[PDB]
């Protein structure tokens, strides 16, 4: 069996004559979050993209779950990025994994015979 | 001079953002052979340039999204009373029945578009782009270009509206004595944008270009280049090294020039888009949170405002214009001279029906009567090409008595 | 990088061409100089084409720079977040290594008071629009001011002008014009 890629991805298996089904083994990548050695050494790894049942603290994203970081329901503004609308800082000490914030929230006094 | 005008509102789409993409190089040059890493591993740093390149671009990405609608800082949002003089702004405001807080539009615009090959979310989702453009349209609704240069100052939408008039050479009061007319005819623009919509070329273009090159680059992986065989597993067996190692070169040549190539196409269109995102930011940071007066540059006509709506890695404006309608053939005159003295118009320009003479202003007919307030005199009319003879009003002699 | 691609075999016996023209003689040094020839103008033109394109972005900021320097500098410019968030007052221009910085004076209002505002006033069935201004009231009367800066002075026919009667404005309010011309009759 073959796809667009061109690659076999169904194979009969020559003895039970059973088909089976072939997919590749997650490999993502591994980036590292520092806040800097000037201030501490502690660090962040972030395995992108994949379910970490695979990989041998973990907080689940949608950009692949960070380990060695704690999640928090506050929202502050974004020190560094990650992905998919969440940063992390060293604000608490340990490193913290937080949605970013859009800023501070106001309603306009609007009237139909108000001016300012 | 016209005697009637219409609001036309006009949509105008721009890419802002592309996919962004991360290439595993020696996974997809070697695969995951121990033998070609080890014999790839003295050609140079190609590899590492490659990645380094790939993540610039990404990154850029995430700029230029950021630049183009990270434009305020407080989110605003509008009162529960809806009251702005007749307008209907229901169809571009959030309708918290739907899960997401999008626009009747910005939904209608999202329904009409092993090797080593990765891609990354965006680091702003489709929700908090939503908010932005949710805060901008109700700072501009509630707080006219204010808001764009410190705090928000309300005011009603109608007194905006006829300084936003007052701003382009037409006085306060044609508003005001039209204010339906105006409000009938904006809404019936902006449902017929809806209609019309129910197109975005330039969106689709660039996600076209990205999945071929990607799909080229896929395919670039069944080609000999001069081997006995496309695939490195019938390489590594069947052969020893010593004879094995000629034709993993090839291959090794001939898919570093694959990558090579994508990673040039990939550099050039990245300068493409930011381009295009720069054009898009000027415009959202002229045309929306002020009034812009640089012709056919925000919609053609006279622009009055804008309002910015998300799409699919883009944005799009609809621009509220104002174009004249009707003619009328008049006669003119340069100038009037009463007694020897040449009185010419302060703002308007002199026009008469054919027994009379009036003073309007340019683009709208509205004939007021001559005086000594709407003239200044210079001279006397015996240089100036053009004159006629008539009467100023002068209204002071009648109150003497 | 240029530079440390001239440490690479490209699939040869050494990295040094003074290597390969001793202990061998041209007609099998000459396969091996190939390959250091195919590595080294690889190299070279992938560096040209980085440079072309790293230059062309150049190009393009210069010329933004250019046009701030004509338009905020030479000139009051009026393009809204242009020059400076704010109005635009000037602006002041240093250099700086393989660079240029702009210093821009900008105009930012500080403290605001809500008022209650009317769109028109008419004295004797004649509707009264403001010349400039915009009408506001502390409460108990009416005054005319600028936008950009509190300054309320009084309703007179120099700061009005006349059009129709109010019967057609949405908002309208009933006050009196001072008309500075009756007092001085006597
Ligand atoms: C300017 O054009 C508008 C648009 O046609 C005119 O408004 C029309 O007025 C007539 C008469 O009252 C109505 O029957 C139409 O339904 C109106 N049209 C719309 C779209 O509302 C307006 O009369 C024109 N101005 C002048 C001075 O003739
Ligand atoms: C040009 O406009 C003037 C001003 O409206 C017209 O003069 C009026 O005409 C009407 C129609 O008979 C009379 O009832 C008014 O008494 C006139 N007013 C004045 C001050 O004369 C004039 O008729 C118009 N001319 C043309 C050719 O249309
Ligand atoms: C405007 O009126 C003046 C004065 O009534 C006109 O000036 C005279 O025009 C007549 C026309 O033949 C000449 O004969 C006189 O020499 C002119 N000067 C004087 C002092 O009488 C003027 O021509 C008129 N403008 C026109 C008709 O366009
Ligand atoms: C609104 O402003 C007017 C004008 O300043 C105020 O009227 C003055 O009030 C002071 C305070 O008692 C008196 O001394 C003046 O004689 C008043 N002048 C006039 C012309 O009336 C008015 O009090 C203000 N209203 C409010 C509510 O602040
Ligand atoms: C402004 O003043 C005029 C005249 O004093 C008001 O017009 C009258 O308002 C009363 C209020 O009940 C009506 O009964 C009359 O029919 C109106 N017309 C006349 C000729 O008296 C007008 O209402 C005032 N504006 C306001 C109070 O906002
Ligand atoms: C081979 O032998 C096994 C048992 O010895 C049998 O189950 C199978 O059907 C035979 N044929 C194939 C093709 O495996
Ligand atoms: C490191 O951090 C300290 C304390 O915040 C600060 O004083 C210093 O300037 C920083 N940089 C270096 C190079 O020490
Ligand atoms: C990861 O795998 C587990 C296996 O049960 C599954 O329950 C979970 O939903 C998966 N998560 C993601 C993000 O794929
Ligand atoms: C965060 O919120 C979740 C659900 O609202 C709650 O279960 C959890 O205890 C909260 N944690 C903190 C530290 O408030
Ligand atoms: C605005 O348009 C919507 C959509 O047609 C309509 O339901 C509504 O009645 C209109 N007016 C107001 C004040 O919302
Ligand atoms: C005005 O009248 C002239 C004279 O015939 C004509 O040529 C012109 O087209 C007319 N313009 C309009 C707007 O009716
Ligand atoms: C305008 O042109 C006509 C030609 O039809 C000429 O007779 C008249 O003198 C001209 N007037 C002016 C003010 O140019
Ligand atoms: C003006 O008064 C209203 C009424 O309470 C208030 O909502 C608004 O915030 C006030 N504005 C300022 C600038 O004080
Ligand atoms: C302004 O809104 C109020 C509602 O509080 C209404 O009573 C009043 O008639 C409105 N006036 C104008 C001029 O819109």
């Amino acid at each position: 069996g073959r796809d667009i890629d061109d690659t076999t991805d169904a194979v009969r298996d020559p003895q039970t004559l059973e088909i089976l089904d072939i997919t590749p083994c997650s490999f993502g990548g591994v980036s590292v979050i520092t806040p800097g050695t000037n201030t501490s050494n502690q660090v962040a790894v972030l395995y992108q993209g994949v379910n970490c049942t695979e990989v041998p603290n973990v907080f689940q994203t949608r950009a692949g779950c960070l380990i060695g970081a704690e999640h928090v329901n506050n929202s502050y503004e974004c020190d560094i990025p990650i992905g998919a609308g969440i940063c992390a800082s060293y604000q608490t000490q340990s490193i913290i994994a937080y949605t970013m914030s859009l800023g501070a929230e106001n309603s306009v006094a609007y009237s139909n015979n108000s001016i300012a | 001079i016209p005697i009637n005008f219409t609001i036309s509102v006009t949509t105008e789409i721009l890419p802002v953002s592309m996919t962004k993409t991360s290439v595993d190089c020696t996974m997809y040059i070697c695969g995951d052979s121990t033998e070609c890493s080890n014999l790839l591993l003295q050609y140079g740093s190609f590899c590492t340039q490659l990645n380094r390149a790939l993540t610039g671009i990404a990154v850029e990405q995430d700029k230029n999204t950021q630049e183009v609608f990270a434009q305020v800082k407080q989110i605003y949002k509008t009162p529960p009373i809806k009251d702005f003089g007749g307008f209907n702004f229901s169809q571009i405001l959030p309708d918290p029945s739907k899960p997401s807080k999008r626009s009747f539009i910005e939904d209608l615009l999202f329904n009409k578009v092993f090797n080593g090959l990765t891609v990354l979310p965006p680091l702003l989702t489709d929700e908090m782009i939503a908010q932005y453009t949710s805060a901008l349209l109700a700072g501009t609704i509630t707080s006219g270009w204010t808001f764009g240069a410190g705090a928000a100052l309300q005011i009603p939408f109608a007194m905006q509206m006829a300084y936003r008039f007052n701003g382009i050479g037409v006085t306060q009061n044609v508003l005001y004595e039209n204010q339906k007319l105006i409000a009938n005819q904006f809404n019936s623009a902006i449902g017929k944008i809806q209609d019309s919509l129910s197109a975005l070329g330039k969106l689709q273009d660039v996600v076209n270009q990205n999945a071929q090159a990607l799909n080229t680059l896929v395919k670039q992986l069944s080609s000999n280049f001069g081997a006995i065989s496309s695939v490195l597993n019938d390489i590594l067996a069947r052969l020893d090294p010593p004879e094995a190692e000629v034709q993993i070169d090839r291959l090794i040549t001939g898919r570093l020039q694959s990558l090579q190539t994508y990673v040039t196409q990939q550099l050039i269109r990245a300068a493409e888009i930011r381009a295009s995102a720069n054009l898009a930011a000027t415009k959202m940071s002229e045309c929306v949170l002020g009034q812009s007066k640089r012709v056919d540059f925000c919609g053609k006509g006279y622009h009055l405002m804008s309002f910015p709506q998300s799409a699919p890695h883009g944005v799009v404006f609809l621009h509220v214009t104002y174009v004249p309608a009707q003619e009328k053939n008049f006669t003119t005159a340069p100038a009037i001279c009463h007694d020897g003295k040449a009185h010419f118009p302060r703002e308007g320009v002199f026009v008469s029906n054919g027994t009379h003479w009036f003073v309007t202003q340019r683009n709208f007919y509205e004939p007021q009567i001559i005086t000594t307030h709407n003239t200044f005199v210079s001279g006397n009319c015996d240089v100036v090409i053009g004159i006629v003879n008539n009467t100023v009003y002068d209204p002071l002699q009648p109150e003497l008595d």
